[PDB]
RNA sequence: ACUUAAGCAGUGGAGCAUGUUAUUUAAUUCGAUAAUCCACGACUAACCUUACCAUAUUUUGAAUAUUAUAAUAAUUAU
RNA sequence: CCAUAUAUAUAAUUUUAAUUAUAUAUAAUUUUAUAUUAUUUAUUAAUAUAAAGAAAGGAAUUAAGACAAAUCAUAAUGAUCCUUAUAAUAUGGGUAAUAGACGUGCUAUAAUAAAAUGAUAAUAAAAUUAUAUAAAAUAUAUUUAAUUAUAUUUAAUUAAUAAUAUAAAACAUUUUAAUUUUUAAUAUAUUUUUUUAUUAUAAUAUGAAUUAUAAUCUGAAAUUCGAUUAUAUGAAAAAA
């Protein structure tokens, strides 16, 4: 408290110096903290899991002597015929 | 228009909805400019810097596309796609967490 | 039910599918994740066929992947169903999970984790 | 191995609690410390090593190692290249 | 932006043809801050419906033009 | 015997916050309606969320499969 | 099964909280003895009195009927409808509008009650910190300092270690409108921080809505429409 302000910024540059720490006695907005903020893209991006999953659809590719059935599939595709047996399969989409 | 997003990403490996592709798109995009985005506020936040530099980067930052805000990113649930009670240590919604939970799937959770 | 005995008793930790602990929990969660999404990709693995009216459904419980420090096992059971001179369908579904050379799945599943 | 080793301290074990909207669940993590002594940096790798290679379902591992010793940037980088560019260099 | 060191939230605008061809300016950006040099100029500001064309004052300056195009109906 | 009744301890006429409803609105996203009562979810609505409105814009789109082309790697005999 | 009480193990008692931590085990759904009441007559029950006990709480765990529920966001399947649009994207707007009505909560309407102050720092638990957390210091508001709010700078810690964070009521002193129940001038006293005498001497120093000005915070962005601080403003709210 009494000891001066002159030896206290000295000690506080000096100090600042060494430890490789912004001076900053007058105070001034530098953006520091912009700087040394960390990047969260990455932990960010991942949040849904990784992309590069194998599917079913390479199973063809890998195991061509095993033939798999996907039975949701298969399934869409027995309703997608019924529905067109009936009538009431989707329409034409319009085209350019 | 092949694609309804501006830049080709991969797709999720789980479940899909229309949100949560705008959201993974978002995320994508936001890590691949977050760089560019920081380094712009750092140029427009910097007082030793002149104004001029300073209200060019500004501009600049009010020039970019939505996908690369950070805040425009919202945590989804992975199973459902919901955007409410979702809780991050899981990334599922409230119902889903408790549908896994007692299904053992979230390794350590038990009923209380 | 002796808790002190292992043949006595359920381990704790087998009543979890995903059996693990990371320090970095971004990457429990991530682990999680993929074992939910690989317990799906192998269910859609267990039907197969020998050409039309040739369909077999193996049927398989739900995957338990035991996450140690330095690997990952993935173990689950299943139900099936002159043998000797030939592979029927089953036998290459579980050769392609561990024993083929080039494009095993257990090779695939360890660049996904 | 030779090592001096004290024993597993229980550590407080961690609580983490949800609620259900009022279903109640909570996950608890278990620790315990095993220190080392008096030993060589190698044969401790050693040790490392063989309980990674043979490590149980379900443990994690955080291993801090003291190593007594004689005394003796990427918003940076883009911002310089951005001050560099024709868009800022021109109002300055 | 709202603290004074930050400065004006200035977003790009056709303000240079505004200023040649005395044309109104069509904005939908509601959150720009009006500079003191868009004094005179003539704008057409998004309420989210329609575009209300006002003309810059002084006494404008400073607020935000959004201030200016009032998006719901006052009953 | 839920309920009532009694006793104890409170809260309760205002301002604000937050919901619902009514009206309004381009939109005020959605929720009740067989006569006591009661349309009423928010672990966070500035943009996002979003479901609604206005104006522009996309058209096999996020999927799987078929059939062609244009390359790119592997293999035959070019 | 928690919790509670106890035993063993573990911790080189500086990751210290050994008054702790968490593994295993034990314990109780307590037991004994009389006396009086009743009794289906005791080897019963209740009450009381003695005796030994730390022992006094809590949760979960199955089916069957009935009705409701499409934010059934507790799904699946099916049907039906749209397919240049009932699908998809961007910019802005709305969900925040205001006559009413009601539910819930917060702050109040003062003296068994509010305010201020209390540094060898009265006294906690349970959580959180790699998509962080922010110590101490310095600067400004600002006034010797403290307090409070921001800024500058980021020490330590990714944690039984460091930080968020010196818990707060409590308690002590002082103050407090209504209240002439007070203050002040003179005397006065064996009440002196005080007594006595004579003189003068419905909304506050409660409440904090609303509004004005200037700053700040987060964010690319705070206009519709966010939060905070300072200087002003100072509404309603008293009875049943
Ligand atoms: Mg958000
Ligand atoms: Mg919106
Ligand atoms: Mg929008
Ligand atoms: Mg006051």
């Amino acid at each position: 408290m009494n000891v001066p302000k002159a030896r206290l910024l000295k000690v506080a540059e000096l100090s600042a110096k060494i430890f490789d720490q912004n001076f900053n006695p007058s105070g001034i907005r530098t953006g520091s903290k912009i700087l040394n903020e960390r990047l969260k893209g990455p932990s960010v991006a991942s949040y849904y899991g990784n992309p590069d999953i194998l599917k079913f659809r390479h199973l063809k590719t890998l195991y061509p002597d095993i033939e798999f059935v996907d039975l949701e599939e298969q399934y869409r595709l027995s309703m997608v015929e019924a529905k067109k047996r009936r009538g009431k399969g989707a329409p034409k989409k319009m085209k350019k | 228009g092949n694609f309804r997003f501006p830049i080709k990403t991969k797709l999720p490996p789980g479940f899909i909805n229309a949100r949560i592709l705008r959201d993974n798109f978002k995320r994508q995009q936001f890590k691949e400019n977050e760089i560019l985005v920081k380094s712009l506020k750092f140029i427009a936040r910097n007082m030793n810097l002149p104004t001029k530099l300073r209200l060019e980067a500004q501009l600049k930052l009010n020039a970019l596309p939505n996908y690369m805000r950070s805040t425009q990113i919202k945590n989804r649930c992975v199973d459902s796609g919901h955007a409410r009670f979702v809780l991050s240590d899981f990334r599922l919604c409230r119902y889903q967490f408790r549908e896994n939970a007692l299904k053992g799937n979230l390794p350590g959770v038990k009923k209380g | 039910g002796n808790i002190n005995n292992k043949l006595q008793h359920l381990n704790n930790m087998n009543n979890w599918n995903t059996q693990i602990y990371n320090y970095n929990k971004n990457m429990e969660i991530m682990n999680t994740m993929n074992d939910k999404l690989i317990n799906k990709l192998l269910y859609k693995m267990m039907t197969l066929k020998l050409n039309n009216m040739n369909i077999n459904k193996i049927i398989m419980s739900k995957t338990i992947n035991q996450h140690s420090l330095n690997k990952l096992n993935i173990k689950f059971y299943y139900y099936n169903n002159n043998n000797n001179y030939y592979m029927n369908m089953m036998n290459k579904l579980m050769n392609i999970m561990n024993n083929n050379m080039n494009n095993n799945l257990c090779n695939i599943l360890s660049y996904y984790y | 191995l030779g090592i001096p080793l004290t024993g597993p301290k229980p550590l407080p074990t961690r609580r983490e609690r949800w609620t259900v909207i009022k279903e109640n669940f909570e996950r608890h993590t278990h620790k315990r410390l095993i220190r080392a002594w008096d030993t060589n940096p190698e044969v401790l790798q050693m040790l490392i090593a063989y309980i990674t290679k043979h490590s149980m379902a379900g443990v994690g591992m955080k291993c801090n190692f003291f190593q007594r010793s004689e005394i003796s940037s990427a918003v940076g980088q883009k911002v310089l290249e951005l001050l560099d560019s024709p868009d800022f260099k021109k109002h300055l | 932006s709202r603290s004074v060191w930050k400065g004006p939230n200035i977003v790009p605008l056709p303000i240079r043809e505004a200023m040649t061809k005395g044309t109104p300016i069509r904005t939908n950006a509601r959150a720009a801050t009006i500079l003191p040099q868009f004094v005179g100029l003539k704008f057409q500001i998004h309420n989210g419906k329609e575009y209300v064309p006002i003309e810059i004052s002084e006494d404008m300056v400073g607020h935000k033009l959004g201030e200016f195009a009032p998006t719901r109906k006052r009953f």
